[PDB]
Formats: structure tokens, C-alpha cells, sequence
């Protein structure tokens, strides 16, 4: 009928993309609930969401471009090389982020508990993203 | 021409996604970034041009070439789709600055940051020029 095989198969990458992005948006708004309601306030939460979401899009935009060139490869050469010499400048931001989200998973300290973190002692107030 | 009913749907498909993303966007502001209908924009370029080269191509070899080797449509969008890309960078590292500047820091280090952001995406647009 005039169609160029190729078309199905766009559509269900399409799709098997779009529903693996649901999934993942649901497990982070099932992570970012337990952090809210568990020991962590709202503005990290929400920061902490957004930046796995826009995380998340930028692997949808690194793997969609097996379809065109001229799309994301004018355009993915320069992301990766921006954002792997970011995470080598910024390592020890992702090292405390990662140590933030331990920290709310496991609770050594609750906020308003009086504590000593290597000898500097203070009632805590909130843990945030870093 | 009804030949190129592939590149007729894809335009079709990016026009009505820009489309519903205005609307989408006039009824609710979007979240994440403000630059999510500058990057749809930058995705509706490239279908399109990746449709001009297709048709450009199927015109050589339908109609005739007018004495014009393939390869200049090619050139010419992906230096527009570049020159889109470069732009959105630029208003990014605006909007960095002008929070930088009009948040806690001075002027001189805003400025020096903006035009430090400006020669390393120029260096990378003369990297992937080559
Ligand atoms: C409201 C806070 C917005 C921050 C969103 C995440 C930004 C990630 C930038 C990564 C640069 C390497
Ligand atoms: C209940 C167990 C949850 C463990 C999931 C940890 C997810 C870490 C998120 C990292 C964000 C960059
Ligand atoms: C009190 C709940 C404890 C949940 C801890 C789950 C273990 C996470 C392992 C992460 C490995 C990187
Ligand atoms: C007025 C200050 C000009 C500095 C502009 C940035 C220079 C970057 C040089 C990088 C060398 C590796
Ligand atoms: C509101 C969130 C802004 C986060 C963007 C950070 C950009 C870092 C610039 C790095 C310059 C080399």
C-alpha cells in the first residue's frame, strides 16, 4: 500500500520508549514521596525529581538518535562531552548527592536530633540535596 | 508530491506536536525547564529538514538537478539546525548569568562566566564543524 517498511517498527520503539519513560516517572515519584514523607522536606524532594526526570529525557534524547543524524548527533557529540567533563569537575557533587539520598534512606539522625558529625555539634535542621 | 507520504506524515506529526505543545503550554505553564518549547522547536527543525533532504533527494532522482550536486540542502540545514542550537545555548548562558549576577555575585564574574560559556560553545561548534 505505498508504505515503505519501517513505519511499525518506528511505532513500537516509540512506544516500548514511551512506556519505559511512564515507568520511570513512576518510580520517581515513588522515590521523591518516600523522601518527602519520611525525613526530607519539599523543595529537595522536588529538586531531586526534576533532575532525575530531566535525566531521564536526556537518555530518551541520546537513544533516539539511531533514527536521524542531523537531529541529535549534531547535537549528542556535544552533550557528552559536556556532561562527561562535568561529572569530572563536579564528581564530588554527585559523590554528596548520593551521600544525601543514603543519608534519608538510612536515618542516623532525624531533624530537630541533637548531633555530632566529626566534631561540630548542632541540633539538625533538614537534610538537603548536598 | 503524494510519493513522499513518509516525509508528508513526519512533518504532519512534528507540526501537530508543536501545535499541541503551545496549547498545552497556554493553558498550563510547562514544568521542568522554561526552554521545553524551544527544545520541541529544535526537534520540529530537524524533522523538517531531515523531510527537505528527502525531498531534495527523491528530486534528483525524479526531477532534474538543475546543475546542483546533493549535499547543498544537506549543508544548509544542518548549519540552521546548529545555528538553532547555538542560539538556545547563548539565551541559556544568559539566563545563568543574569541569575548569577542578580542573586548573590557581582558583575565581573557574571560576565567573565557568559563569555567563558561563549568561547567553549564555539569551540565546540568548530569541533564538530570538521
Ligand atoms: C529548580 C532547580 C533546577 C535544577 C535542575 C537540574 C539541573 C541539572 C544541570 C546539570 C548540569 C551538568
Ligand atoms: C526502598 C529502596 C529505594 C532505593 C532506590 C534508590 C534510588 C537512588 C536515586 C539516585 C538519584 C540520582
Ligand atoms: C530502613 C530501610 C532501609 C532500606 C535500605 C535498602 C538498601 C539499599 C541498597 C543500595 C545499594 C547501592
Ligand atoms: C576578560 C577575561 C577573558 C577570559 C576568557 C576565557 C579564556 C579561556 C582560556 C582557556 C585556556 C585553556
Ligand atoms: C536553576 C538551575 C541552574 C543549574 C545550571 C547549572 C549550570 C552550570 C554552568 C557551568 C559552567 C561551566
Amino acid at each position: 500500500k505505498f508504505i515503505t517498511p519501517g513505519v511499525i517498527d518506528f511505532i513500537c520503539t516509540s512506544l516500548i520508549a514511551v512506556i519505559l519513560t511512564i515507568k520511570l516517572f513512576l518510580l520517581i515519584n515513588q522515590f521523591e514521596k518516600q523522601q518527602a514523607a519520611k525525613g526530607r522536606d519539599i523543595t529537595s524532594a522536588r529538586i531531586m525529581s526534576r533532575i532525575i526526570k530531566i535525566t531521564i529525557i536526556v537518555v530518551l534524547v541520546l537513544l533516539y538518535g539511531e533514527h536521524f543524524g542531523v537531529q541529535t548527533a549534531s547535537v549528542i557529540a556535544v552533550l557528552g562531552a559536556a556532561g562527561l567533563a562535568v561529572g569530572l569537575a563536579l564528581q564530588g557533587s554527585l559523590s554528596n548527592l548520593a551521600a544525601g539520598v543514603l543519608l534519608v534512606m538510612f536515618r542516623p539522625f532525624r531533624a530537630g536530633e541533637y548531633v555530632d558529625l566529626g566534631g561540630v555539634a548542632g541540633t539538625v535542621l533538614s537534610v538537603q540535596i548536598f | 508530491f503524494t510519493n513522499n507520504a513518509l516525509n508528508l506524515v513526519i512533518i504532519f506529526g512534528s507540526c501537530a506536536a508543536l501545535i499541541l505543545m503551545s496549547f498545552w503550554f497556554r493553558r498550563g505553564n510547562r514544568k521542568r525547564k522554561g526552554f521545553l518549547f524551544h527544545a520541541v522547536q529544535f526537534l520540529i527543525y530537524t524533522i523538517i529538514i531531515s523531510a527537505v533532504g528527502s525531498i531534495i533527494n527523491y528530486v534528483i532522482e525524479n526531477y532534474k538537478l538543475k546543475f546542483i550536486t546533493p549535499g547543498v540542502i544537506d549543508f544548509i540545514c544542518t548549519s540552521l539546525i546548529a545555528v538553532i542550537l547555538t542560539i538556545k545555548l547563548f539565551l541559556l548562558i544568559n539566563q545563568f548569568e543574569k541569575q548569577q549576577a542578580a542573586k548573590g555575585r557581582d558583575i565581573t564574574s557574571a560576565r567573565i562566566m557568559s563569555r567563558i560559556i561563549k568561547i567553549t560553545i564555539i569551540v565546540v561548534l568548530v569541533l564538530l564543524y570538521g
